[PDB]
C-alpha cells in the first residue's frame, strides 16, 4: 500500500509517500521492494530496490521533482521483488497551482434527475472559508449533457446567481433542458447524465474556485 | 522441438555503456543500460550550449535524444490577448474626478458574462449615486453588498457584465470622490474577464495623469531599477 | 588525484566541498571571510539555493559530526568573459550566507590560503599541491580526500598548442609519475608554499585533458591573473596586497 | 517578545525547550529521523532578542561503501549502477555464475550503521 | 506612536506548508484494556 | 484494532497559529503510528488516490478466491466455488483449477 502525503504537487517540491508491506494476512513484514516512477507517458523514471526489513512494515521514501517537468498523471509502481506479477500502483498529479482558501460545493437536490420532473433539476450552493466561516459573494452555475466522453454545453441555462449567507440556489428548467438538445423525444435522454459547473468569486474580487459535480 | 524449447535462448544481449566525454572536468557520469533496465529513461544535463562528443560501446540497441530547453521571445501578446482595456481618469468640471473604461472582446463572437475589478486610488472613493446609475438593468450588475458601503472603505468595487462586445468598445463612466489626502497616491487597476477562464484577463492600472500604468522606472535591456521618489 | 594518499582532518583545512543532490560535484578553497574560489564552469546554475557547502569533511561516507559545519549559499558571481569553448576566465566567487544575528560566518577549522598578486612570485618546477575529490585511474571511488605533489611545467603550447593561454591559464603535471587531479576533482585548489610557508592558490583545477599521460599535462586556470577580479566584488580587506 | 517559527529541516523534528510558545530564552533541539545523522555540531536554535541562533540543522541520509561482486559471480540488482554510494534503504542480490553455488546471505540492505546488514557472501563450485 | 506594537517586534508569518507533521510515534505506554494512549506536542504552523 | 486521534486538550482552548497543542493518540499497544497533517485545499483541488480503510479492504476482497456467493451445481462445486479443493482416498475430489481468475 503506497500512501503519498498529498494529491497534487508542485513542480520543484518532494514528494513524501510510505509503502507499507504486509503479506496475506495483513501482518508487517520484511521484504524487498521495487519501485518504479513513472511520468504520464509511461516511461519509467527512476528505479529503486530497497528493504522493508527493521522497518516494522513502514516504508520511508521520498522522491525529488524536477523543476522543468511535464505535468499530468504521475505513478509509482511498487512491487515485491519475488513476484514482479503483483504491481501495486498509486497516482499523483503535478500541476502548478495556488491553494483557493475557500471550498465551493455544489450539490442537487437528489442524487439523480428523474426526467419528467417538470420543477428540474435544483441545485445548492454552499461556499465557505476553510477555516470555517462563510462566503459571501457571486456564482456563475452552467449546465450541461454528459453522453459517454462527449460533453454539450447548455448556454440557455447559463445563472448568475447571489451567493449570500454561504448559500445560493440555482434551477435548471425542464424547458431549458429539453430546447438544449435538439431532439424532442425526452427518452434518449434516459442514460445519459447531468453535470453543473459553479464559479463562486469573492466580494473583494481576489480569489475565485471553480468546481464541478458530474455524473 | 522439446529440445529446441530447451536450448531456446532468453533474449539478445542488452548492454551498453554510453560515456559522455568532455574536454573539460566535472564529475564522471557514466551509464550501463541493461537488459532488466531498458525501458529507465537516463536524462543528463548540460549547461554549457555547445558541440560534445558522446562514446556508446557494448552489444544492444539504444536512441539518443538532445533535448534543450530554454526561453523564448514572444512576440504575441503576454497580457491582454484576448481582450482590449483602455482607462482614463479625467478631473471632473475636495477632489472629485471621472474614471472611464471601455472594453472590447479579440474573438469572433461577443463575450459572455465578464468582470470588471476596480481598486480604488489610495484615498479616493466611488460616488453611491453614479453606481446605482449604472446598475440599473442595462447588461450591468453591480451586488447590494458594494452599493450598501460607505463612501469610507469602499475602495473596491466590482462591476458584473452580461456580456462585451466584440465589434465595438462597451464604455462606462462614474465619479470618484477623494476621501484621503496622501503625498503618494498609489495608482488603481481595472481587471476585465470571462467567468470561465481567469487566465485570459487584461489589467490597466490608472494614477492621475501619469502615462499608461506603470510607476516611474528605469529600464534599459533586460535590467530595470525603481525610480519612484526624488531624483536627489 | 591519481596518485598521492589518503588525506586527514588536520592536513589541508582550506579544502571546501560543493555536493548537489546527486552526488558531490567539485569543489572549492575558503580565501577568508565569507567567500569561495572555485572554477566557473563546474557550477552553473541560477538556481543557486540548492548548491550546499561542505568544509573539513575529508571522507564522503563517515563523517566524523565533530566540526563539520556545512553552510547554506547566498550569491553565486561568474566571470563576464567567461567562454564556453576555449574555457577562458573560468573563476567564480561564492558568497556564504549567516543569520542575522551574526555579523560574519565564523568557520573556526578552515584557515584561508592567501591570493597570489603577481606571475612572478612563482616558477615553474616549484613543489606544488592540488588536493580534491577526483577519481584516480579510472576508478569511482572518491570517498576519501586525495592529495598529491606536482611541478608547474613552463611553456604549455608544446603539449596543447593554440588551446592553451599563458596569460590565462597554467599547466601543472609530473613527467611519468602521472600524479594529476582529474574528473571529479574540478576547481579545487592548486596550492603552493612559500619560504614562510605561506599557503597561496596558484591555480584552480579548469579543464585539462585525460589524465595518465604524462604528454598531455593537466591544465589549470591561473589565479594570479584574475587578482584584480576578485578585488572587485570581495573588496581591499584580508591579506596584503 | 516572541521569536519566529524556527522552520523544519528535511527528516527532521524539533522540540521546544524551557516553555510552550516561540518566546525570548527557550530553545529549539534538533533530531534526525531513523538512518539520518545529524551533520554538525550545531544542533539547537535559541530564540534571543533578535532571532534564533545560526542557520538551520541539517539531516542527511546515511551511506554504505559500494560492494563489487564476488569471485565467479555478478550482481545484477539494485538501483540504477555501477560502483557508487548505496544510501540507507537499498538492498543488493548476490547470484553466482552458472556452476558455482552461493555460501553465506543472498540479499543484504544498507543499514543504520553505515554498513551492510550482512557480510559479503562466496562463490564456490558446485560439489556434492 | 501611541499605544501600537512597533514594526521591528512584529514577527510575519512564514509557514504555509501543504503538508506537515511528517513523524513517527511508538505506542509504548502501559496498556488501559488494550490501549495505550500517547499524549503528543505539536506546534501548528502559520 | 483500533486507532483513534484526538485533542489532548480542552475544548475551550481554541487552535492559534504557532501556539503548541497536545495531541490524544490512543491506539493499540507497541504499533508503530505514522502521521501527516494536510491542508484542506489540496483536497479542494484532488481529493483522489486518498489512503482509506475501504480501499484496503477492497484490494483484498478482489485478490479473494471465492467465485460465488455460495453453493454450486454439485458437491464439488461447492468446494470449488468457494476457493476450496476437496480430494478423499476413496476418489470424491473437486476438479483441477488452471485459472488464476475468476469466470466471467
Ligand atoms: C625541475 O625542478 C627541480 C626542483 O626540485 C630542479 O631541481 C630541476 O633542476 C628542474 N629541472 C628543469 C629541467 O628545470
Ligand atoms: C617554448 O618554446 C618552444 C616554441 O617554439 C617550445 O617548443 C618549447 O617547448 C618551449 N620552450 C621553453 C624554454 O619553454
Ligand atoms: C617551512 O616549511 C619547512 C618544510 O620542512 C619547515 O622546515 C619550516 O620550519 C617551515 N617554516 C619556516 C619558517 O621555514
Amino acid at each position: 500500500f503506497i500512501q503519498t502525503d498529498k494529491t497534487i504537487y508542485t513542480p520543484g517540491s518532494t514528494v513524501l509517500y510510505r509503502i507499507f508491506t504486509v503479506n496475506h494476512k495483513l501482518l508487517p513484514v520484511g521484504r524487498t521492494v521495487m519501485v518504479n516512477i513513472e511520468n504520464p507517458e509511461g516511461i519509467p523514471v527512476k528505479q529503486d530496490s530497497l528493504s522493508s526489513q527493521n522497518q516494522l512494515g513502514v516504508l520511508p521514501l521520498s522522491w525529488d521533482i524536477p523543476e522543468l517537468v511535464n505535468m499530468g498523471q504521475w505513478k509509482i509502481r511498487a512491487y515485491y521483488e519475488n513476484s514482479p506479477q503483483q504491481v501495486f500502483s498509486t497516482e499523483f498529479e503535478v500541476k502548478e497551482y495556488v491553494l483557493p482558501s475557500f471550498e465551493v460545493i455544489v450539490e442537487p437536490t437528489e442524487k439523480f434527475y428523474y426526467i419528467y420532473n417538470e420543477k428540474g433539476l435544483e441545485v445548492t450552493i454552499t461556499a465557505r472559508f476553510l477555516y470555517g466561516k462563510k462566503v459571501e459573494g457571486t456564482a456563475f452555475v452552467i449546465f450541461g449533457i454528459q453522453d459517454g466522453e462527449q460533453r454539450i454545453s447548455l448556454p440557455e441555462s447559463l445563472k448568475r446567481i447571489p451567493i449570500e449567507d454561504g448559500s445560493g440556489e440555482v434551477v435548471l428548467s425542464r424547458k431549458v433542458l429539453l430546447d438544449g438538445v435538439q431532439n424532442p423525444r425526452a427518452e434518449d435522454l434516459v442514460g445519459k447524465s447531468l453535470y453543473v459547473s459553479a464559479t463562486v468569486i469573492l466580494h473583494s474580487g481576489s480569489d475565485m474556485v471553480q468546481a464541478e459535480r458530474s455524473g | 522441438l522439446a529440445q529446441y524449447q530447451k536450448d531456446a535462448p532468453d533474449h539478445q544481449e542488452l548492454n551498453l555503456d554510453v560515456s559522455l566525454q568532455l574536454p573539460s572536468r566535472s564529475s564522471k557520469i557514466t551509464h550501463r543500460i541493461h537488459w532488466e533496465s531498458a525501458s529507465l529513461l537516463r536524462s543528463e544535463e548540460t549547461k554549457e550550449n555547445e558541440g560534445f562528443t558522446v562514446t556508446a560501446e557494448g552489444k544492444g540497441q539504444g536512441t539518443l535524444s538532445v533535448v534543450t530547453m530554454y526561453h523564448a521571445k514572444a512576440k504575441d501578446q503576454l497580457t491582454c490577448n484576448k481582450f482590449d482595456l483602455k482607462v482614463t481618469i479625467k478631473p471632473a468640471p475636495k477632489n472629485t474626478m471621472i474614471l472611464e473604461i471601455c472594453t472590447r472582446y479579440r474573438g469572433d463572437q461577443d463575450a459572455t458574462m465578464s468582470i470588471l475589478d476596480i481598486s480604488m486610488m489610495t484615498g479616493f472613493a466611488p460616488d453611491t449615486d453614479d453606481l446605482k446609475q449604472l446598475a440599473n438593468g442595462v447588461d450591468r450588475y453591480i451586488s447590494k453588498y458594494e452599493l450598501d458601503k460607505a463612501f469610507s472603505d469602499r475602495n473596491t468595487l466590482i462591476i458584473y457584465l452580461d456580456k462585451v462586445s466584440h465589434s465595438e468598445d462597451d464604455c462606462l463612466a462614474f465619479k470618484v470622490h477623494q476621501y484621503f489626502n496622501v503625498e503618494l497616491i498609489q495608482p488603481g487597476a481595472v481587471k476585465v474577464y470571462a467567468y470561465y477562464n481567469l487566465e485570459e484577463s487584461c489589467t490597466r492600472f490608472y494614477h492621475p495623469e501619469k502615462e499608461d500604468g506603470k510607476l516611474n522606472k528605469l529600464c534599459r535591456d533586460e535590467l530595470c531599477r525603481c525610480a519612484e521618489e526624488n531624483c536627489f | 588525484i591519481v596518485g598521492g594518499k589518503r588525506a586527514q582532518l588536520g592536513d589541508l583545512p582550506w579544502q571546501v566541498a560543493i555536493k548537489d543532490a546527486s552526488g558531490i560535484t567539485c569543489g572549492g578553497i575558503y580565501i577568508g571571510g565569507c567567500w569561495i574560489l572555485t572554477a566557473a564552469h563546474c557550477l552553473r546554475a541560477s538556481k543557486t539555493h540548492r548548491y550546499q557547502i561542505w568544509t573539513t569533511v575529508v571522507d564522503w561516507i563517515h563523517p566524523d559530526l565533530k566540526r563539520i559545519v556545512i553552510e547554506y549559499v547566498d550569491r553565486i558571481i561568474f566571470h563576464e568573459n567567461y567562454n564556453a569553448g576555449t574555457y577562458q576566465n573560468d573563476i567564480a566567487l561564492i558568497e556564504m550566507k549567516k543569520d542575522g544575528n551574526k555579523k560574519d560566518c565564523e568557520l573556526p577549522r578552515s584557515i584561508p590560503a592567501c591570493v597570489p598578486w603577481s606571475p612572478y612570485l612563482f616558477q615553474p618546477n616549484d613543489t606544488c599541491i592540488v588536493s580534491g575529490w577526483g577519481r584516480e585511474k579510472d576508478n569511482e571511488r572518491v570517498f576519501s580526500l586525495q592529495w598529491g605533489e606536482v611541478k608547474l611545467i613552463s611553456n604549455c603550447s608544446k603539449f596543447y598548442g593554440n588551446r592553451f593561454y599563458e596569460k590565462e591559464m597554467e599547466c601543472a603535471g609530473t613527467y611519468d609519475g602521472s600524479i594529476d587531479a582529474c574528473k571529479g576533482d574540478s576547481g579545487g585548489p592548486l596550492v603552493c608554499m612559500d619560504a614562510n610557508n605561506v599557503t597561496y592558490v596558484w591555480g584552480v583545477v579548469s579543464w585539462g585533458e585525460n589524465c595518465g599521460k604524462p604528454e598531455f599535462p593537466g591544465v589549470y586556470t591561473k589565479v594570479a591573473n584574475y587578482f584584480d577580479w576578485i578585488s572587485y566584488h570581495v573588496g581591499r580587506p584580508f591579506i596584503s596586497q | 517578545r516572541p521569536c519566529g517559527h524556527p522552520g523544519d529541516t528535511p527528516f527532521g523534528t524539533f522540540t521546544l525547550t524551557g516553555g510552550n510558545v516561540f518566546e525570548y530564552g527557550v530553545k529549539a533541539v534538533y533530531t534526525c529521523n531513523e538512518g539520518y545523522q545529524l551533520l554538525g555540531e550545531i544542533n539547537y536554535r535559541e530564540c534571543d532578542t533578535d532571532g534564533w541562533t545560526n542557520d538551520i540543522p541539517i539531516c542527511e541520509v546515511v551511506k554504505c561503501l559500494p560492494v563489487t561482486a564476488p569471485e565467479n559471480g555478478k550482481i545484477v540488482s539494485s538501483a540504477m549502477e555501477p560502483d557508487r554510494e548505496y544510501h540507507f534503504g537499498q538492498a543488493v542480490r548476490f547470484v553466482c555464475n552458472s556452476g558455482y553455488k552461493i555460501e553465506g546471505d543472498e540479499e543484504m540492505h544498507c543499514s543504520d550503521d553505515g554498513f551492510w546488514s550482512k557480510e559479503k557472501p562466496k562463490c564456490v563450485e558446485i560439489s556434492c | 506612536d501611541e499605544d501600537i506594537i512597533a514594526e521591528e517586534n512584529i514577527v510575519s508569518r512564514s509557514e504555509f506548508p501543504e503538508s506537515w507533521l511528517w513523524n513517527v510515534e511508538d505506542l509504548k505506554e502501559p496498556p488501559k484494556n488494550g490501549i495505550s494512549t500517547k499524549l503528543m506536542n505539536i506546534f501548528l504552523k502559520d | 484494532g483500533s486507532l483513534v486521534v484526538k485533542s489532548g486538550q480542552s475544548e475551550d482552548r481554541q487552535p492559534v497559529p504557532g501556539q503548541q497543542m497536545t495531541l490524544k493518540i490512543e491506539g493499540d499497544h507497541g504499533a508503530r503510528v505514522v502521521l501527516v497533517a494536510v491542508d484542506k485545499g489540496v483536497f479542494v483541488l484532488n481529493k483522489k488516490n486518498k489512503l482509506t480503510q475501504s480501499k484496503i479492504w477492497d484490494v483484498v476482497e478482489k485478490a479473494d478466491i471465492g467465485c460465488t456467493p455460495g453453493s454450486g451445481k454439485d458437491y464439488a462445486g461447492v468446494f470449488s466455488d468457494a476457493g476450496l479443493t476437496f480430494t478423499s482416498s476413496s476418489g470424491q475430489q473437486t476438479a483441477q483449477r488452471a485459472e488464476l481468475q475468476c469466470p466471467q
